[PDB]
This record gives structure tokens, sequence and C-alpha cells, in this order.
DNA sequence: CTAATAAACTAAAAACTATTATTAT
DNA sequence: TAATAATAGTTTTTAGTTTATTGGG
């Protein structure tokens, strides 16, 4: 009551003020959106559409009124009443708010832009493009004159239940008012006793309502369909374009490509008339207007940028949108070939060369999709300016991320410049590409380097866009940092001021709402956590619906990270549920098993693989620390890390965690089998350690200490599996291999001429080079030979 | 229903889950534009082909959640199979005396029935 | 050869608002 | 099914001690 007269209060006086005093009343005015009644809603939308006619043109106040009224109308194109979504798209679609004319419409609707509506706006301008389609005199008429032949076209009618398919098997009106209230001969509290039974089956009526309307709300078509033997062709306009909007509302990829269409189609009628002056000058207009776009949009919606994009390829005088905002929004929205297309095409219209900040772009671009043949295939190019970036991305082609940050380091420290300074869109490049080899090398040292405050010393580390880059590569190194036991409440001081601000606490949650649930339940919010997980999921997978089928590489990386979300989400979902302190349950038992669920092993690369240990491991630690057991969970961790460290060999990230193993080792003595388990992930690592200076690299480390000196207890004396024995016998075979064949081919290797410890045991195991390569060829198939005997025996 | 398959899921296992995904199962579904609608307007009228709707509306109305979308989209891909038909019947093209829309309808028919 | 006692002191109860449950249907 | 009637919460006296203050004998 006291809300919606007050806003009829400043309905009605309003229009007899000045614009200062309308400024000062509208920012404790305009918040009320979002109220849980739609009434003072419209009711403030009628003042803000008041508003909105009476300031067109003057005073800068005023105007900037009109902007903000524009601002608040435009985000209350939402409204969970569908009444206040027609009302304003009435009020909208008029010729006044946007003019009749196709392109008048089209620039009309390039004017009004929300960050946060993002997801919607192509729906929302096709339905305005479609609807307002009615006043065509062809409209009503059917496309088609002719039908296909004589038949009868009676009305097919078309039912609609909540019921579903497979249910079931087999004033004359006085004698009312005169009748109405002869209580005389009637008791008063039996009465009352009629009425509140009569209220209680009411009640039961609507309990039994609300359990059915819990179910969907009836489905309603859009096109009376006509019945007969023979189609008929001869339909209405409507009959098309009512299910196209419909579904251009229900969907947004349908509507991206409709919407691609009409564009394109519009524009390739319009150029056959207008003068070359002003489709010159619109299509600079329309390249300001997505510029603005991209550069205002914070929740990268995949369908919304890549359509842009896509309008924008079609058209050569498209091709000049700002490319480092390309490159951005389709790394950052996952849609990266296409605008990777417009970055070439914008490259192969333009035609010294400045096409460097395309170059660069869109190496970065196929950085991020994974390849690397199509850089160095640029690079090799005398427009490659800095040599140093082709070798250390060639160097990195094998995963040796260690050498090509060296390199990002040395370059970036390079002050000098004899061929020339490197322009700044290099040097990000080098430094966004150390950062994601940093994320290559899971240690927190790496991380560390990263967040070691930039130059021009680099909330207050968000607002610049080179900042917006390092924020996601910021917070993973502050995770890792503290989520493997470390505290410093940096992060959480930080992220506490990030929650002031709307736009970067939004889009934190919107992109990255895990991390807040992991943080959380370091600070054991565990109902914070849920709240942010749960939110996390619902966006991603609705993510999931929004991207396209053909880009393979995003769902799987999409697919991985849904996979860390549900294990760390079931963790939160076992706490105490049951109760856990000395009852032992079976579930922890169960947890672990199946080596802790699936691995994931021999692809999707070592972020998620250090997520999933690290989460796992800082799971069990804050169960054990809340509740043998110990024994159980180190058990667990080491078949955890062996899995990691034999998949990441695999994955052949040969830069692996030398000192991880290093320790493992050091505490390998546990038991006798985990110390042999780390013996034989050592030795098949430097096994596969062979490589173009594989010859030298494995003479001077002949398995270190000859396969460790192994020779104490083989298959632990034999007591485990001689499949383990025969394990080792491979690897001893192979090592013998790989040393003689080393010896053939460099009989004069700088290793073996150096007087050492390796030339004794190369002697050992053998004079002359050739009764050594024969001993050790006879050693390698003696092993082998063992290694097949202790095959057969399943 | 949506949140238990996609924890589940995920609780499966990765490569596991993989699996979900070879000819490459998709080029293109013509080798021009077989079929074109003219939009009308008060003003002057541009061109629309449904060509690019065809596939992804067909799957999208042939199996996905939220009945009200199902039956908006098969409405809207019954007017336009009609629609098609019915332009078709009305200036045949050439290549094979008309194949209008020939493999179209080689592709249209099995979805069509499935549905 | 041993005091009412004036003042100080806390206690206790009434007066005046004083909104706040509280039935009817 | 949705009202109004009891109705506590601050001042403010006032009795109820208490005292510390003399000369009594």
């Amino acid at each position: 009551e006291r809300q919606k007269v007050c806003l009829d209060i400043i309905y009605k006086m309003m229009p007899k003020l000045k614009p200062v005093e309308l400024r000062e009343l509208l920012n404790p005015v305009v918040e009320f959106v979002s109220h849980p009644s739609t009434t003072c809603r419209e009711q403030m939308y009628n003042i803000l559409m008041w508003i909105h006619d009476n300031y067109r043109d003057t005073d800068n106040d005023s105007q900037e009124i009109f902007k903000l009224a524009k601002d608040v109308l435009i985000q209350g194109l939402i409204d969970e009443n569908p009444g206040l979504q027609l009302i304003i798209r009435n009020f909208w679609s008029h010729e006044t708010r946007l003019p009749s004319n196709t392109l008048d419409r089209l620039l009309a609707l390039n004017s009004l832009y929300s960050p946060k509506i993002e997801v919607h706006f192509l729906s929302l301008a096709t339905n305005f493009l479609l609807e307002m389609t009615s006043m065509s005199p062809d409209y009503p008429n059917p496309m088609f004159e002719h039908p296909l032949s004589e038949c009868e076209f009676q009305e097919y009618t078309i039912d609609s239940d909540w019921r579903f398919r497979s249910t079931v098997l087999t004033g004359r009106t006085d004698l009312l008012r005169l009748r109405r209230r002869f209580m005389r001969d009637q008791e008063k509290l039996s009465l009352m006793y009629a009425r509140k039974g009569v209220a209680e089956q009411k009640r039961e009526k609507e309990i039994k309502s609300e359990l059915k309307m819990k179910q969907d709300a009836q489905v309603v078509l859009y096109r009376s369909y006509r019945h007969g033997d023979l189609p008929d062709i001869q339909i209405k306009h409507s009959s098309l374009i009512t299910p196209l909007q419909a579904v251009a509302q229900r969907d947004p990829i349908i509507a991206k490509q409709l919407f691609s269409s009409l564009f394109s189609g519009i524009l390739k009628e319009m150029d056959k008339f207008k003068t070359l002056s002003e489709k010159n000058n619109i299509t600079q207009k329309l390249l300001q207007d997505f510029n603005r776009f991209l550069n205002t949009t914070f929740s990268f919606f995949p369908p919304f940028v890549s359509c842009i994009q896509d309008i924008s390829c079609q058209h050569a005088a498209l091709l000049s949108l700002d490319p480092a905002a390309v490159s951005a929004g389709c790394l950052a929205s996952l849609q990266q070939p296409v605008g990777i297309r417009l970055l070439e095409e914008a490259l192969l219209r333009l035609l010294l060369p400045p096409d460097v900040l395309r170059w660069v772009e869109l190496a970065k671009l196929y950085r991020s999709i994974g390849e690397y043949d199509v850089l160095r295939g640029i690079f090799t190019s005398e427009i490659g300016t800095k040599q140093i970036t082709q070798s250390a991305l060639l160097a990195e082609a094998r995963s040796d991320y260690s050498e090509a940050a060296k390199q990002y380091d040395e370059a970036l420290n390079k002050q000098d410049w004899v061929d020339g300074e490197p322009t700044e869109a290099e040097k990000d490049f080098w430094e966004l590409a150390s950062l994601d080899c940093y994320n290559h090398l899971a240690e927190w040292k790496s991380l560390e380097y990263c967040s070691t405050a930039s130059i021009d010393s680099e909330k207050i580390w968000s607002e610049p866009f080179y900042q917006e880059t390092y924020l996601p590569y910021m917070i993973r190194s502050k995770l890792k940092l503290l989520l493997q036991g470390e505290a410093d409440q940096s992060l959480l001081t930080f992220i506490d001021k990030a929650m002031h601000g709307e736009l970067q606490k939004a889009i934190l949650e919107l992109h990255y709402s895990q991390e807040l649930s992991l943080l959380y339940l370091l600070q054991d919010d565990v109902d914070r956590a849920k709240y942010y997980i749960q939110n996390g999921i619902q966006s991603f997978m609705q993510n999931y619906s929004s991207i396209d089928v053909l880009l393979h590489q995003s769902r799987l990386t999409k697919l991985q990270s849904v996979q860390a979300l549900t294990e760390i989400q079931e963790f939160i979902s076992f706490i105490s549920k049951q109760g856990n302190l000395s009852s032992q349950v079976p579930l922890k038992r169960l947890l672990n098993t199946w080596t802790n669920r699936y691995p994931d092993a021999k692809m999707d690369p070592m972020n998620i693989w250090d997520d999933i240990i690290t989460n796992r491991c800082f799971f069990l630690s804050k169960i054990e620390e809340k509740l043998d057991i110990s024994s159980l969970i180190r058990s667990c961790k080491f078949s955890m890390k062996m899995k990691m460290i034999d998949s990441a060999r695999k994955q052949n990230n040969f830069s692996l965690a030398m000192k991880l193993l290093k320790e493992l080792h050091k505490e390998s003595k546990t038991r006798d089998d985990w110390l042999v388990s780390w013996v034989q992930s050592y030795c098949r690592l430097s096994h596969c350690r062979s490589r173009s200076q594989g010859c030298s690299e494995q003479v001077l480390t002949v398995l270190k200490t000859v396969s460790l000196l192994d020779e104490n207890n083989v298959s632990s004396y034999l007591s485990k599996n001689i499949l383990a024995f025969r394990d080792q016998n491979i690897l001893l075979g192979t090592t013998y291999r790989i040393i003689a064949n080393a010896l053939s081919s460099e009989p004069a290797c700088l290793a073996e001429i150096e007087e050492d410890k390796a030339r004794r045991i190369l002697e050992l195991s053998g004079e002359d080079s050739e009764k050594v390569i024969a001993g050790l060829y006879q050693r390698a198939f003696q092993h082998l030979s063992e290694a097949v005997q202790a095959a057969e025996e399943e | 229903i949506r949140i238990r398959v996609v924890q589940m899921l995920g609780s499966l296992g990765g490569q596991i889950n993989k699996n979900l995904l070879m000819m490459k199962s998709y080029v293109a579904w013509d080798r021009e534009k077989r079929l074109s609608f003219a939009v009308p307007f008060r003003e002057m009228k541009p061109v629309i082909f449904l060509d690019v709707f065809l596939p992804r509306v067909t799957e999208l109305a042939l199996t996905a959640s939220d009945r009200q979308t199902k039956v908006a989209a098969c409405e809207l891909l019954h007017s336009m199979v009609m629609f098609m038909l019915g332009k078709a019947t009305q200036m045949p093209e050439g290549g094979q005396g008309a194949p209008p829309m020939y493999q179209l309808y080689k592709r249209t028919f099995p979805v069509l029935l499935r549905l």
C-alpha cells in the first residue's frame, strides 16, 4: 500500500519538477526493480517511460537522467511476470521508440545494450523484428496462391492435457437473494462448524491443486491446423512466423542463425538502393556499436559473441572490429576458430604491413585451442619480429614449459632491442604464454611468480583489461597456494572487497563459483559453498546447452570441469550426514575405491589432474582431522600420485614433478611395495626420457645407480606376483638395449670417454666396445627372456 | 533429473564420459541454396534461407526436454515442410529434371517418420 | 554509664500512559 | 478467518529501615 501510493505520488508530481530534483529522487527509486510484487514494477515502468518520452534532447545532466532511465528500462526488459514483458514489448515496439524502418530498427537495437541481458538480447531483437512484421498486406495472405489440388481442408482441432502417454492399459435473480440468509431456523455454532469444515475441505482442495500444478504448465500451440488428404500450401505467413518467434524465444542458437540470416539478407537488400556514402557511414556506426557491445559485455555468452562476429564475417566492410577484443571474446567464450577466420579475412581484405596485431591474436588463440603447427607456420615469416618466441614455442612443442618460461622471462627482461623494440601485443603474448606454461608447471612457485605483481605495480588489480586476463590465473594461483596447507587471508580479503562492486562479484560467481565453494569449505562455510557450487553447475550445464556440437574440444574441457565439480559436490554431500567420528562406515572404504573413481587417464591435461588430486587430498585431510585409517588414506594418496605420474608420463609432460618423485622415494619406505613401485615409476620415466640426446643423457644417468641397485628384494624377494618380477626384468633389458644402442651408434661419446663410475659399471656389465656391447646385449636378452618365462604364469 | 544426470555422469569418469562422441559426422546438408524464402514487409522484402535452420531444428524437435519447446519446434517444422514442398511443386529446378530438395528429402523423410 | 533522632537511605506501591494478544468467521 | 478488549512500563510518593549523632548515670 505505501510503496504503491508513493510511486503514484511520484508519477503525479514529477511533471512539475526541475531535472536536478528528479536526479535526486530517481536514485532511491530505480532500485525497487526485482521487488516481489509486480504491480509496483509496472508503476515504476510507467514513470520511466514517461520520463523517457519527456527527455529527448541541452543540459548534459538531464541527458544523464535520460541515459540512466533507458538503462533501468532495458534492464527491466526481463521480468518473471509475462504481462510486464508484454507491456514493455508493446511500449518499445512502437514507432516512436523504434522507428518503423527496418534499418531504423537495426540502428535502434544497436543503440540499446546492457551487459547483463546479453544472454537474451538476440531473442528479444528477433521478437522485436518479427512481430512488427504484421502490417504487410500479404502477411495475412497465404504465401502460395495455388493449392496442391482439390481437397477439403476442414480444420483439425488439437487437444491438451496434463496427462501423457503410457498411463492406462484399458435483477431477475432476487429468489437467490431472498433465500440466501434464512438463518433464523438454524443454529449459530453449527453453522460455524460447517464454515470451518468447508474451509478445511478447501484447504485440501488447494493442496491437491498445487500438487497438480507441480508439473509444467499446459503447452499452447501457435497455428491452426486444417485436415485433408492433400497438403494445403496456401497458408498465411503468420502460420510460420509465430512458431519461429516462439522457438526463437525458446532456444538461443536457432535465434542466432536466423538473426544472422536476416541481418545478412537485409543488408544485401538495403545496399541496392542507398548511396555508398550513407551505407559506409552506417557501417562505421555499426562497427562502433559492436566494439562497444564486446567491450561492455562481461558474461561472454558464446551464442551472442559468436553471432556478432559471424555477421561481421559475411561483410567485408565489417572486417574492421577491434581484433584484440575479438580474440579475447573468442578465447573466453570458446568460440575461437570462427573468430580466427574473422582475423584472417580482416587481414586478407586490408592487404608496410601492420598486421602483427592480427598475427599475435590468431597465434594466441591457436595456442588456446592446443595445436602448435600454425604458430611456427606463421612465425617462420619475416613478420615474426622476435625469433626468440619462435624458438621458445618450437622447444616447448614437446611440452617443455620450463625453457619456454625462461625464454619469455629473458625476452620481457631484454631491455635492449637491436632488431627494434617488440610491440606491446608481442610482450602480452610472451607474458600470457608464460602464465599458461606456469599453469602447466603445477607447482605453486610458478603460480607465485605469476602473482609477483607484474610491472607498473600490477578489485584494485581487476579493472584494466590486461588484469581481466590475469584474474583467473591469479585466483588459481592463490587457491593452489592456500589449499595445499597455506594461509594468508589475502585471497579472502580480496574476494571480500570484490563482493563490493556488482560487476566484479557478478563475473566471479557467474564464471568461477566452484572456487568460492572450495574456499568456503576452507572456511567451513558449507552452506554458501553449496550455493556457489549449485550455481556453478547449473550455469555450466546451461552453457553446455548453449555451445554448439561441432567444437568437441570445448565440450571435452567442460566435461572434465563438471567431473571435478561432481567429485567436490559429492564430497560436500557426505560430511557428517550419517555421523562420522567413530562410525567406520564402508563409505570411506568405498570412496577411495575404483582408484577413488576414474582419474581420467591418457588425456585431459594436467590442470584437471592436479585439481583432482589436490581437492581429494584436502578432502581426506578434512575427514581425518574431523574424525589405521591414516594408513588407508596414505595408501589412497599413494595410488593417486602413482596414477598421476604414470599418466603425465603418458602425457609426455617430461618436465614432471622431479622433486615430488624424489620425496616419494624419500618417504617411500612405508612398506617395500611402495618404494618398489616408486622405483619402477622412476626407471620407466627415465626409459621414456630417451630423446635426440637420449644417448648422452641415458649414459650419464644409467638408471642412476644401475636400476638404483634394486637387487635386494625383487618382487619383494619374489613374495609378490612374478608379474612385478618380469616387469623389472623388462625394464633392465630395456635400459641394457638403450645403452648398447647408444654406444653402437656413438662409440666416441664423451661420457664413456670420461673416466667415471659409469665407465666402471659399463665394463663390469660387459677392453673394446664390441665386447661390451655383446655382453650388454647378452644381459638384455637374458633379462627379457626371464620376463618371458615369468609372463606365461597367469 | 538433469542435476542427477550431470553429477553422476561426472562421477563416472572423464575419458569414460568421452564416449558420448568417424567420418566427421557433418559437412553440410546441401551443395547450394536449393531452398529460400522472402520474408514480407511493408517496405522492400529480403530473402531468408531455411537450409541453415533445417538440421538443428530437426534434432531439437526430435528429442529434448521442455515439451513446450518440442511442440513449438514441431509446429515450426511442419509449416516449414509444407512451404518447401509447395515451393518444390511451384517452380522445379534442374540437374535431375527436378531435384528440388531430393537429397534433403532423403534426409527429412527419416526424421519425419521417426518423429 | 548508655537515646531518641534527623537525616539519610532503600523499598514499595499507585498513575498513566502503553501498545500488545484476542476473539469473530 | 482478522477485532477489541486487557494490558505492562516509566515517575513518584511513602513507608521501612539504618545511622551516626548526642547526654545520659
